[PDB]
RNA sequence: CGAAGAACCUUACCUGGCCUUGACAUGCUGAGAACUUUCCAGAGAUGGAUUGGUGCCUUCGGGAACUCAGACACAGGUGCUGCAUGGCUGUCGUCAGCUCGUGUCGUGAGAUGUUGGGUUAAGUCCCGUAACGAGCGCAACCCUUGUCCUUAGUUACCAGCACCUCGGGUGGGCACUCUAAGGAGACUGCCGGUGACAAACCGGAGGAAGGUGGGGAUGACGUCAAGUCAUCAUGGCCCUUACGGCCAGGGCUACACACGUGCUACAAUGGUCGGUACAAAGGGUUGCCAAGCCGCGAGGUGGAGCUAAUCCCAUAAAACCGAUCGUAGUCCGGAUCGCAGUCUGCAACUCGACUGCGUGAAGUCGGAAUCGCUAGUAAUCGUGAAUCAGAAUGUCACGGUG
């Protein structure tokens, strides 16, 4: 494994002017429907608006933060034990793991009208209700009882 | 499936051994080899010996039958 | 003259471009921008190098492109009018060599192999 | 498997051995006189060894150059074989047929010609390697600067497949910027059957 | 003037073979247009008795020229049309 | 087979042998003009010919080698005959490419 | 999976009907030119009528041409052997190896070169060294895509010019796009650091492109007695009053079951209706089959234009816009099935494809397990070709959105 992985770039967002809202677009998107996907998350922006006064990028920027996770663990196996350790998510990593949780979490909500979905989601984050926020801290729970093999052999 | 444009359809030895043979009331049944021909009305009531693929099986003519072609009644596998 | 013309391909489109002194004529195969890319993103994406040079204002554009896909044409415009604005100097060379707008984009779509089914996918075995 | 040395190389190194340009509707016409051609005329001419048969097609007739490396054979006392075969040769192929024939000097270095002496060779129940040791460097002291050879069959034996390989010089294979030639012609012995190939190598660009 | 060949070291080869010899006898004859180009695939199956993923495939070209006369007052490449044909070169005449 | 090329060289014969009559029987039923007692009469000339004449009898098979599958009609050749033949060069304006 | 097309034909198999120098080759003996017979019998094969034809080169003797019969050698075989073999392909594996000459060491089978240090996609290079060299391979040579230049302007092209009926419609123009010929460009070249400063390595500028730019063809010595005698070619073995020929119908598409690939679905990032926007690539004078035209619709008329940058195939779909649909086994899904039609073909019963109308199933994301993919890629939406009278959810091929 002769490490070869550059970096491409995608940053783009007009109608807003935001350049994390672009990356959690294109984890909506499927199959290339791009502007199927764009009026969505757009149509689940102004939902907020129209409940917060606040500035719903705000709102998202609180969002993401109460998803994002700090550790968790890694299944490195010894070789004749089956271990965890409980290791430092990298700070770039940390950003898809919320917004790879909330849209997942979104899609089994159960109602109508699919843009009051994740409505809900960004709405319950901001305060710790969501069920992306219980499924970050159940996550958070099993790195302590995982804390003894955080070193040896680890 | 053959379309009105081209109507009727029947076997030009077939037909002489039936027009010919009304003319000589029915006393014998028809042994024929050709299953691609339809029944008609000039043919309500008669017997005719049908190839099986190994034998022939002999058709009673009914008057309910006139539509539909001789390969409907003629067997071809057995699946006993 | 003024006229400078300015061409500019991106996933098989092709795009030409004239430019001269004007007030905001930005018409495209005898349409309005905002009529011909019809409920896109892209409508400013071909504003994105003429507002980066600070001449947004002060041209006539006329625009005929050909060929492509839907955005795909509004790539070839992007690549297109930066070849354009380059006709007067280098002062603005810097302003986009460094903002990656006159490097053409090579990436075109590969050939069906045999054996395979799509480009790279391949039937499943066991 | 070491896909065919004439068919990598129609371009760079060789041409075409009939050139004329055809319609759709007549392409498959030309063909079938074109093949059952080169069928007739090497079992003519079993003697008086023939390597390359070319045909073009000038306006509405024809044109044919046999080449052999004994052109007196067929020519025979100003051309009894020439008329004779000209006569015969439009009953297959409908147009006039020209008959113009060339020399083949060095015979010792087109692969055809050699290949065809190895199966006269191992008819005549000479030695498998006696026969080839001495086709090959006889190849070499005038011409080539490579030569393959691989002769494959029952080569005598009882339930043997075994492949003799010899080799000479410098053969590339996976330079399309040289110039290759190539022939498999067979044996029929009094039992079995055994191929021939050969791979003479001239010079390069 | 039109000429279907089979490739291109005959074909844009035997256009200055009647370039050059019909603008010497003094009539004005523009440069030759090149056209598109037929291609046709041929994917064969290669194996005798059956392996299907093993194929080969083949493609034959079709080069087309445009020829284009402006003052017709010459008959002297109408005999020399034996000239110009050489192998596989075939024209038919539109003598614009 | 050898004999199985001889019975269908005779169907090639037998097709372009009549090959006239058969266009006009199918003149005068294709015609929405014609009458169906011209057509009654034109269907017991077809049926009285013998059957192999139509085009859907006829086999196009290869020329020098006779197999059935694997046939082209921009040649007259096989799946692998017309292989070993352009190898040696003989099929004209005919490369390989990608 | 041979099969790039099983209604019959293909076709080998089955049931019969029917042939014996033969459906076909050469040699022999006779017979008539060939041809045309428009007719009946018969499922056909075939059998018998059958107006007619009487050529052709003539040392005018006949010859050759064909067709019929007799007899002999024979013909013929998809019958067995892929462990008797040639030919052609898979496989390890596009993996980085595999060998020879001369020399020296060893009683000999061997070994050394081809090991060591560094490095590389690489037995690729550098420094070392009882080995010095050479070949096959890797690399490059080839194709295609991306930048520019020159040569070229109809059927392609419209910036400038008038014209216009406002359609490059027209005059016109050779600016362009495009097309296709011929060229330049990229070499770790240059900057810095790093290494033994030596291969190289990490950064940097410029540049359309930066470290084999992306893709394709190209698979070494060999392996598996791998596969094929049914593509073809052949040694031998058997049949030769049939294991060979001929013609009808049937069959390969049967059917409690089990396994392999593939398509739709299970819905609201959807479903309908009404508008509206942008492609490449290819086939077509034994063909494409327009306009008009009649049909609920598949189509029927109708006959143009066309031997192709001209004419036709030929309307790209997803996207967008407005409406309803409120997440219900459903304005979901479409299997089954009844009825009614058109098209090809001598012929749609077993057994074709589509169209109308009606009916409406299983299915509410699918165990243990298990496979594909690193970027114009997966995922999703269409289009074309080969084979082909007719018949694609497969094969090959080209583009959208990403």
């Amino acid at each position: 494994r002769r490490r070869v992985a550059a970096k491409r770039e995608v940053l783009a967002d007009p109608k807003y002017g935001s350049q994390i809202l672009a990356k959690f677009m294109n984890h909506v998107m499927e199959s290339g429907k791009k502007a199927v996907a764009e009026r969505i998350v757009y149509g689940a922006l102004d939902k907020v608006k129209e409940r917060g006064k606040a500035d719903p990028l705000e709102t998202f920027e609180k969002a993401l933060d109460a998803i994002a996770p700090l550790v968790e663990v890694k299944s490195r196996r010894v070789g004749g034990a089956t271990y965890q350790v409980p290791v430092e998510v990298r700070p770039s990593r940390r950003n898809a793991l919320a917004m790879r949780w909330l849209v997942d979490f979104a899609r089994k909500r159960g109602e109508k009208s699919m843009a009051l979905r994740l409505a809900g989601e960004l709405l319950d984050a901001a305060e710790g209700k969501g069920a992306a926020v219980k499924k970050r801290e159940d996550v958070h729970r099993m790195a302590e009882a995982n804390k003894a093999f955080s070193h040896y052999r680890f | 499936p053959r379309s009105l444009k081209k109507g009727p359809f029947i076997d030009l030895h077939l037909l002489k051994k039936v027009e010919v043979a009304v003319e000589k009331n029915d006393r014998k049944p028809i042994k024929t080899w050709s299953r691609r021909s339809m029944i008609l009305p000039h043919m309500v009531g008669l017997t005719i010996a049908v190839h099986n693929g190994r034998q022939h099986v002999p058709v009673l003519v009914n008057e309910d039958m006139v539509g539909h072609k001789l390969g409907e009644f003629a067997a071809t596998r057995t699946y006993r | 003259a003024t006229q400078n013309y300015g061409t500019g391909r991106r996933k098989t489109a092709t795009a030409r471009v004239f430019l001269r002194p004007g007030t905001g004529k930005i018409s495209i195969n005898n349409r309005g921008l905002d009529q011909f890319f019809g409920r896109e993103t892209a409508r400013m994406v071909v504003r994105q190098p003429l507002e980066l040079t600070e001449t947004v204002e002060k041209f006539d554009i006329f625009v005929t492109v050909v060929g492509g896909g839907v955005s795909g044409q509004a790539g070839a415009i992007r690549h297109g009018i930066t070849r354009a604005l380059i006709e007067y100097d280098e002062t603005l060379r810097s302003s986009l060599r460094k903002a990656g707008y006159v490097t053409r984009d090579a990436r075109e779509v590969e050939r069906k192999k045999v054996g395979l089914r799509k480009a790279r996918k391949r039937p499943q075995y066991s | 498997q070491k896909v065919h040395p004439n068919g990598i190389r129609l371009g760079i190194v060789k041409e075409h051995t009939s050139v004329w340009y055809a319609d759709r509707k007549n392409y498959a016409d030309y063909l079938f006189a074109d093949l059952k051609v080169r069928e007739y005329l090497q079992d003519k001419l079993k003697s008086a060894s023939v390597s390359r048969i070319d045909i073009h097609r000038p306006a509405q007739t024809a044109r044919i150059t046999i080449h052999t490396a004994r052109p007196g054979i067929v020519i025979g006392k100003k051309g009894e074989d020439v008329e004779k075969l000209r006569q015969d040769l439009t009953k297959q192929m409908g147009v006039p047929v020209h008959i113009n024939i060339e020399e083949i000097r060095k015979p010792e270095l087109d692969a055809m010609l050699v290949a065809q002496s190895v199966a006269q060779q191992l008819e005549r129940r000479v030695m498998f390697r006696r026969a080839m040791k001495r086709a090959v460097q006889n190849a070499m002291r005038i011409g080539a600067k490579g030569i393959k050879i691989q002769v494959s069959g029952r080569l005598g034996g009882a339930e043997i497949a075994r492949t003799e390989w010899y080799r000479e010089g410098r053969v590339p294979l996976h330079t399309l910027r040289a110039d290759i030639d190539y022939a498999t012609y067979e044996a029929h012995t009094t039992y079995g059957v055994i191929g021939v190939k050969v791979w003479i190598f001239k010079g390069e660009v | 003037i039109r000429l279907k060949a089979f490739d291109h070291r005959l074909i844009d080869q035997s256009t200055q073979e009647i370039v050059e010899t019909a603008k010497r006898t003094g009539a004005q004859v523009r440069g030759p247009i090149p056209l598109p180009t037929r291609k046709e695939r041929f994917t064969v199956l290669i194996s005798p008795h059956v392996n299907k993923d093993a194929r080969d495939q083949y493609e034959i070209r079709t080069h087309k020229r445009v020829l284009d006369i402006v003052q017709p007052t010459d008959k002297t490449v109408d005999a020399l049309m034996k000239l110009d044909l050489a192998a596989g070169v075939e024209v038919q005449i539109s003598l614009g | 087979k050898e004999s199985m090329k001889n019975r269908e060289l005779k169907r090639q014969l037998t097709v372009a042998k009549y090959a006239k009559k058969r266009a006009e029987l199918k003149a005068i039923i294709a015609n929405p003009n014609s009458s169906a007692e011209e057509r009654w009469n034109a269907q017991v000339a077809l049926q009285k010919q013998p059957r192999d004449a139509s085009a859907s009898r006829l086999r196009n098979r290869c020329r020098l080698t006779g197999r059935p599958h694997g046939f082209y009609r921009k040649f007259g050749l096989s799946r692998n005959k017309l292989r070993e033949a352009a190898m040696r060069g003989d099929v004209p304006g005919l490369v390989k490419a990608s």
